[PDB]
């Protein structure tokens, strides 16, 4: 039984000799083919010709795809509401037009760059302010509230309001978008591997764009090199343009995106600004707040109706708030459509929730410290949604992180850095999350397995989820042996595959051991059930005798196993009902230095607790916390895209867009996961741990503006309750010009300027 | 005429009749010779996931010397008697891992797995011209390496193992 | 959740052996060679002579040394160059010389080359030697990583001539000497403001090739800083990146000379010399401090819509980074 | 969710038309057009432990397996029959999978009563037998050893 | 309901247009290679020795 | 030095700048061209599964004439300045089927399939010779042609449709 046991991810060791298998390492075919994409170079134009009298002269071109060439439909993305290949208008840089097909990738790229496109250039839309200007939004605003806000405001001692901007984030998974398509010839037949966490849209909108039904298509799925959400819906861009590619020649055809096509096409976090009021007491308890949240979608809806969900299910964070109201609106824009990103819209929502929280504690003149821990839930609490917080450990990890993290000594030592040094500042800061469990469509909330017991014993499990890092199989291989009673080196998992669990869900919202978990143990039940009355005629016989004895007396060792989460739906017309199946919690404390002269800074110490309820695999669950911890660390200071005036895209690889680096993790990095505290809703009472975490980076943001404060406070003014805003990502440009100083106001050259 | 390009892959002599000046190293080692282990992940030298170690007698130096490059960069035609390494090249599962790949997955250092050959030519290499390094070396051998999966606390104290 | 003491021990001895037969053609005496593909032809030179005879016969072809700049802008930039001529072969574009003056790296010389011996000089000389190095040294540091050091080229760095370039403007302020030459020709000049004249150009003619590059040995009297911003946001501007050099009067803290050399401030790398001029035979002090920050405020002054943006921010990095080289020449000075 | 059907066996075509029959027996036990059906091929990992296709009875075998997972799929479809009586296959089969319902299904048989002994000269050897009777008329060449086949 | 209806082989189309696979109707993969048994000459004998 | 080889296959140009003497027809179809309808059931001329058809101009005759040959037993060298038809060149059921290959597969004369491309091309060079053939010279058109499933019966009886 190694459920529990810090059992290594079961690839790691092929992954470590490069005998792991990526979409792009699988061998081609000899008539093989690649595609390259065409895409626009305007934010919003009509397409007045397509030229590709020159792509024509490179040796090795085969042909250029356009929507003409599509059998089927040009119709397609979640919402139909995209184009396969755009016809008549571009509306966004980065649009795909057409694709170029050769013998090698060498002679797709050279042909796709000298393909010309000319324009009529159309008025955009790319800032959110420009949407909301325009009122350009995709469909109507979505609303949470409960109480009375005009009382609440009336009841507050203090009122404060701002506005503050989140930017997006690029998912930068080291394996990019690639896709290989090998058309059968009989039927319309064809089989794909595909880098993708969405096996079934692949599938779905493959057919629809060739017209064919949805059973000609296989999907195969081995594993990706990352995929943080980036593959849940966008995977289809290349996928789709690749059928057709295989549809219109008759021959196998791959693609592998570049890093800078990845970075302009595929989409990304969304971008929110959010305008806020929050009411509270003089003692820093909150009375009243209103938040209207605006995410900046790009050019189709895809995910962002239920992003914006998900960000106003989390705007309470883990504050208990009587009076609340909090809106969204999604800004339609002529920009990639952006997708689901890790934490989906969670992030967002959090980020403004402990901004805010900031706020009341800096008016306050209170430790921050003790306004959170002032408004924070009990047991039993209602959310804002009206969902009952039933095991809420977020009290028991504040006071854990506390200890553990010496917080206050450390609260200590920090100020009195902050005494003895001019020109650095060191920040600390202790954040609480909790992240919902479930997909917020309910019907998403579905799971299958498919497990067969061949006659030498070994057990081959299928599930709709696929591997992307996270240590799924890994997990659903342990769950399967516990559930069995068998070694874990009995059972195997290939892949995930259209035609062996249809209608999956795609691999998303961090559900996906709790619900493959328990569609596993389900089949396997159903498997000990089949096996009993051979065990019982040979008690004291082998797995491999009870097999072949089921077998030899005609019973099916084959079954399926299928999981339904229950209870859940919730309705915005009435305020109730289950959103979520739990939440899982966790604390985070971050020490930062900030050079207040260059805007550089260390990461110096974070320590987190997490419940993650009874852990399946303590080191993939911690692996998945600090994963997490660490891209929530590049969102809010790091990772920065940035775009023309005219809406294209600068930052598209490493150079321009910096992802944490090895030097840039915290020079202590401990992370512990909260003892006894089962989780009875899932599987072996272990908790989701995908997303939960990666929020708890935005401790390193508030510890950072924790050491902005110290500065300003040197340099800037005198008022110790000034609020100043703080936008993320807190890159050096944002911390520096917010150390206003001698040198940001010129008053070192002699001029009178705004410090003191 | 062309001159015929001859270098080493993984011990193996390679001889190109008609070596092409565009055709980088990964290229070449991925499409042409099957070697698939190195890895593309932006073209651009900044990620690493295509690192292999190169070696070649030095004329000027009078000694071997091996250090690591970018596949994604490196034209085959530079490297005319040099000597590349790769991931394939240490270790693999079918006869015995290298030390720097039992650690780094033993380690939990691998998860979705894509960097991980290029952050185990990198390792490789320093101990290949360090073969006890310090702490601090360790930790400084991977600025052109990047991991978007494990938060990179498990690779280096996988690899700390190898220090002091 | 793992155990270190079950690991398999490192046995250094077992590694895969250097290709014996790849030994056995170490002897074979290196020869000029051609490639030739679908668009480019390639000439690899054994020597300088061929060389230069190559750059003279065809004064367009393209120097490749280590390909990080040029595989880029073939690949990313869709430029085109039939013929590539790559020197990384010949003896003196890789060799390094102690001088009295200082220390010189053949233009092939990799970055690891560079930062291996200058770190060696630093750790051998003395303190007052090594203002220059050390400065070269802190902008290699947080630079990339040991793969792109390990084959990009000194002189590639050099010129490439990005705007952005954090060696450059080390160069630069220090006076680093260039031996440049063509057939029939050899010149040696100091780094300065004129050596960029504009966008990606420097002042070499089109035969021309970098031979050798002379980091020198600062002097009595003499400090050096070096800074650069820690984002990067697009391509090739608007990261703030620079060097600094002051030469005071025997013993003392009156300015002689006083080089502050910028990238990230416009298409190419500049010099503050408006601003610079001005404080020569000025005594280093608080005076100096606000004279030489307003000059920068307005000798490197930016538009609003300045390519790059973070306009607020550059200028305060500008006269931030004088700030942190006005401290650290106090320290030095006394 | 389209509606379409795939079928996976334990059988393999070898030009008998097993997946010709197999497909009408699916489409007259789901009560939808031959066209909505479709199998793609015989697979280790769709169906275990597979018989050969042998003995003339992988019609009768995979023809009951095929129409007992097709019975499951109709249980699990006649609510949402119920809930839309005029509407289309296509319809029942998407509000089941909104109401997560599983549309996948395995299908098994066992042949009843078979177990014949050589020590006791008893017990059924075959299901049934199948029966027919052939007429031939031909003409021989005494010369050669050639022949006609006539009739 | 065709149960019972002359219906011919579902395949039968792509078998007269030569569109129906068979197993070496598959593409090679490009590094594919072909396999040929050695076999016995003798119905019964020691091996003494392959050449 | 060799001469170039040139012929057609289903309407387009074959130019071999390479061939060899050795390679047959139905070896370079599937294994060159990628055309896999033709198939191979024995190598030596007795089972027709290979049958194509091949056209040429008849200096004689003065006339293009149309013929079955095994492709088996075809020497690509002999095909200088002929054209061949394979099952792929007269009907696709993406586009449309010719008549032969609608009445075969309609009329229950195929079952497992693989003698059917063959029967198909011999069916098909009878019609381009007589387009309305009698009964008699419709059943001795296939004694090249064996079919191992369907006892030959239904064959014959579908293709009767072409006759009187
Ligand atoms: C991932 C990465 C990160 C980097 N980070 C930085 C950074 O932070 N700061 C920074 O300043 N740079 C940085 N660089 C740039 C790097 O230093 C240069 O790309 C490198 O030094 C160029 O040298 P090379 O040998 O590769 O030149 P090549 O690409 O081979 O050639 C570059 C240019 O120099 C010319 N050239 C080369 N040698 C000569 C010669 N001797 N005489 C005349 N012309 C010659 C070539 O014709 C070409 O125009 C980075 C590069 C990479 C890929
Ligand atoms: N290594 C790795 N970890 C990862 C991801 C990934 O792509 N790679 N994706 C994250 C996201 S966005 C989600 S929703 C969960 C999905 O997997 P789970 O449901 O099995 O946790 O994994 C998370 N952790
Ligand atoms: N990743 C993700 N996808 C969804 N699609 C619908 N709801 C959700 C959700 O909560 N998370
Ligand atoms: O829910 Mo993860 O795929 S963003
Ligand atoms: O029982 Mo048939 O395969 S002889
Ligand atoms: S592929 Fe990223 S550095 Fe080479
Ligand atoms: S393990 Fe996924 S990028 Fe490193
Ligand atoms: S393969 Fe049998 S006749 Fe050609
Ligand atoms: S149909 Fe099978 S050999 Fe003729």
């Amino acid at each position: 039984d190694t459920v529990g046991r810090p059992l290594p991810h079961l690839a790691a060791a092929m992954q470590a000799s490069g005998e792991a298998v990526y979409c792009d390492d699988i061998p081609r075919y000899e008539n093989e083919l690649f595609l390259r994409l065409v895409t626009s170079t305007r934010a919003h134009a009509k397409i007045k010709s397509i030229d590709v009298s020159e792509a024509q002269k490179v040796p090795g071109f085969v042909c250029f795809l356009s929507a003409d060439d599509i059998p089927g439909s040009n119709e397609t993305g979640l919402f139909n509401d995209e184009t396969v290949f755009a016809k008549d208008t571009v509306t966004c840089v980065g649009h795909i037009i057409g694709a170029v097909v050769a013998d090698t990738p060498e002679h797709a790229e050279r042909a796709a760059h000298v393909v010309k496109v000319t324009y009529e250039d159309l008025p955009a839309i790319i800032t959110i302010e420009d949407a909301i200007k325009n009122n350009s939004f995709y469909g109507s605003e979505l609303k949470i509230e409960k109480g009375d806000l005009k009382k609440g405001f009336s009841e507050a001692d203090n009122v404060v309001s701002g506005e503050l901007y989140i930017g997006g984030q690029d998912h930068f998974y080291l394996e990019t978008h690639c896709t290989i398509a090998i058309p059968k010839g009989e039927e319309g037949e064809m089989e794909l591997f595909v880098s993708t966490q969405n096996a079934m849209k692949t599938q779905s909108f493959v057919a629809k764009m060739l017209g064919v039904p949805v059973n000609r298509i296989l999907v195969r799925v081995k594993r990706m090199g990352g995929g943080f959400g980036g593959k849940e819906t966008r995977s289809t861009l290349v996928s789709v343009a690749v059928a057709l590619a295989a549809y219109k020649t008759g021959h196998p055809v791959r693609c592998m995106l570049d890093r800078n096509e990845d970075m302009l096409i595929t989409g990304g976090r969304h971008p929110f600004l959010a305008r806020y009021k929050v009411g509270f007491m003089k003692t820093g308890t909150i009375v009243a707040l209103e938040v209207d949240h605006y995410s900046n979608a790009g050019n189709s809806r895809d995910l962002s109706h239920s992003i914006m969900e998900r960000a106003l299910f989390h705007m309470d964070n883990c504050y208990k708030i009587p009076n609340i109201r909090g809106t969204g609106r999604l800004c339609k824009t002529n920009l990639s459509s952006n997708t689901a990103f890790r934490g989906f819209g969670g992030p967002q929502a959090l980020f403004i929730a402990e901004n805010w929280m900031s706020e009341v504690a800096v008016t306050c003149g209170l430790p921050a410290e003790e306004v959170r821990w002032k408004n924070m839930y009990k047991e039993g609490d209602l959310t804002h949604f009206n969902q009952r917080l039933e095991g809420f450990s977020v009290p028991r990890c504040w006071d854990e992180c506390l200890k553990s993290s010496q917080y206050y000594a450390r609260k200590s030592e920090v100020d009195k850095f902050n005494k003895e040094n001019c020109w650095k500042k060191r920040g600390l800061c202790i954040i609480p999350t909790k992240f919902g469990i479930s997909f917020t469509v309910p019907f998403l909330n579905q799971a299958g397995a498919l497990i067969h017991v061949y006659t030498d014993g070994s057990v081959l499990v299928s599930h709709g989820g696929t591997e992307m890092g996270q240590g799924l199989h890994t997990k659903m291989v342990q769950v399967a042996s516990k559930a069995l009673k068998i070694p874990i080196s009995k059972i195997y998992i290939s892949e995930t595959s259209t035609n062996t669990v249809p209608n999956s869900s795609p691999t998303a919202a961090s559900v996906s051991t709790d619900i493959y978990g328990q569609a596993v143990y389900e089949a396997c039940q159903t498997i000990l059930k089949r096996l009993e009355p051979f065990k019982k005629k040979n008690p004291d016989g082998s797995w491999e005798d009870w097999v072949m004895a089921a077998y030899q007396d005609r019973v099916s060792l084959s079954t399926t196993g299928f999981y339904r989460t229950p209870n859940l739906g919730y309705s915005f017309e009435t305020n109730s009902g289950n959103a979520f199946h739990y939440f899982t919690y966790g604390v985070a404390c971050s020490e930062v230095e900030i050079d207040c002269l260059t805007g550089d800074h260390k990461n110096l110490r974070t320590d987190i607790v997490m419940d993650v309820g009874s852990s399946l695999n303590p080191a993939i669950d911690i692996g998945q916390v600090e994963g997490a911890f660490v891209q929530g660390l590049g969102l809010f200071t790091l990772e920065e895209l940035h775009y023309s005036p005219e809406g294209s895209l600068h930052t598209r690889g490493p150079s321009t867009y910096k992802i944490p680096a090895f030097g840039s993790i915290p020079t202590e990095f401990r992370v512990s996961l909260l003892r006894d505290c089962p989780n009875k809703k899932a599987i072996y009472a272990s908790k989701a741990v995908g997303e939960p975490p990666l929020f708890l980076g935005a401790s390193v943001f508030f510890a950072i503006k924790d050491a902005i404060r110290a500065a300003r406070a040197q340099h800037t003014n005198n008022n110790t309750k000034e609020l100043f805003r703080l936008d993320s990502p807190a890159t050096p440009e944002k911390i520096r010009n917010a150390c206003v100083d001698k040198f940001t106001t010129l008053c070192v050259t002699g001029a009178p300027g705004n410090c003191k | 005429t062309a001159d015929e390009l001859v270098f080493f892959v993984n011990g193996k002599k390679v001889v190109e009749k008609n070596a092409d000046p565009e055709t980088t190293l990964l290229a070449y080692l991925r499409r042409k010779l099957g070697l698939r282990g190195t890895k593309l992940g932006c073209g651009e030298g900044g990620c690493g996931a295509c690192t292999v170690m190169l070696s070649k007698y030095d004329r000027l130096q009078d000694k071997i010397i091996h250090f690591s490059a970018n596949a994604c960069l490196a034209p085959i035609c530079t490297l005319h008697h040099v000597a590349v390494t790769t991931v394939e090249g240490i270790g693999s599962t079918k006869t015995r891992l290298h030390p720097v790949q039992e650690r780094i997955a033993k380690s939990h250092g691998s998860q979705c797995g894509f960097c991980t050959p290029g952050i185990v030519m990198s390792m490789y290499t320093l101990l290949r011209n360090q073969p006890e390094p310090t702490v601090e070396e360790i930790e400084d051998a991977f600025q052109g390496n990047l991991c978007r999966c494990t938060g990179y606390r498990p690779i280096l104290q996988g690899f700390r193992t190898f220090a002091k | 959740l793992f155990n270190p003491e079950e690991f398999m021990p490192l046995d250094p001895t077992q590694e895969p052996i250097f290709p014996p037969e790849l030994l056995r053609l170490k002897d074979v005496p290196p020869k000029q060679l051609r490639f030739e593909g679908e668009r480019v032809t390639w000439i690899q030179a054994s020597t300088l002579k061929e060389l230069l005879d190559l750059k003279a016969q065809h004064p367009e072809a393209k120097l490749v040394v280590g390909n990080t700049e040029i595989g880029i802008e073939m690949k990313f930039k869709n430029q085109l160059f039939p013929m590539i001529i790559c020197p990384a072969w010949i003896p003196e574009l890789n060799a390094v010389e102690h001088g009295p003056e200082g220390i010189s790296f053949g233009a092939a010389c990799a970055l690891s080359s560079v930062e291996k011996t200058l770190l060696e000089a630093v750790a051998k000389l003395p303190t007052q030697k090594t203002e220059v190095f050390r400065g070269v040294l802190e902008q290699l540091r947080w630079f990339a990583g040991k793969q792109v050091k390990s084959v990009a080229s000194l002189g590639g760095n050099i010129i490439t001539a990005s705007p952005i370039s954090d060696l450059n403007p080390v160069f630069m302020a220090s006076g680093t000497k260039l031996t440049i030459v063509s057939r029939g020709t050899r010149r040696t000049v100091p780094m300065d403001h004129t050596f960029f004249p504009s966008y990606r150009k420097t002042l070499l003619g089109p035969e021309e090739i970098l031979l050798s590059i002379e980091i020198p040995y600062s002097r009595e009297d003499e400090f050096f800083s070096a800074f650069k911003q820690a984002s990067r946001r697009e391509d090739d501007i608007a990261k703030v990146t620079c060097g600094m050099r002051v030469l005071f009067q025997p013993g003392s803290m009156q300015v002689k000379e006083l080089a502050l050399c910028y990238g990230g401030m416009a298409d190419r790398t500049i010099s503050a010399l408006k601003t610079t001029q001005k404080q020569l035979s000025k005594f280093w002090n608080e005076k100096l401090l606000q004279d030489v920050c307003a000059g920068l405020a307005e000798e490197l002054s930016l538009s609003p819509d300045a390519p790059g943006g973070m306009i607020e921010f550059r200028r305060t990095l500008t006269l931030s980074f004088f700030f942190k080289f006005y401290l650290t020449v106090l320290k030095k000075l006394g």
